[PDB]
């Protein structure tokens, strides 16, 4: 029909995730990423010890 | 001579056209029907909920 189907291993067995994305609707990704507001939070870090 | 005269012998070449035949071709496009109707509420409720 108008699915593209995709073969994803990261999907489990016995799981279908169905996601739509543009039209009049303007549909984008899913999934909303956030960040720390302080700027040296930010990203993976490597820290001094004690 | 032959003076044989019909309709036709008298008449204009037929102005005919080809419709989709849907063969002879690997795919078929879905057929989608949408009414003006459904494209008011389509995009009336996209600008609504935007």
């Amino acid at each position: 029909g108008f699915w593209n189907i995709v073969e994803e291993d990261y999907i489990p067995p016995g799981y279908l995730v169905g996601v739509g994305y543009g039209g009049a609707f303007n549909l984008g990704n899913p999934v909303g990423l956030r960040q720390h507001a302080n700027p040296a939070m930010q990203g993976l870090r490597i820290i001094a010890g004690n | 001579a032959n003076r044989t005269v019909s309709p036709s012998t008298q008449g204009v070449r037929p102005a005919m056209r080809q419709m989709y035949n849907g063969r002879n071709v690997a795919t078929r496009p879905i057929p989608l029907i949408v009414d003006t109707s459904e494209i008011r509420a389509i995009m009336a409720a996209a600008a609504d909920a935007r």
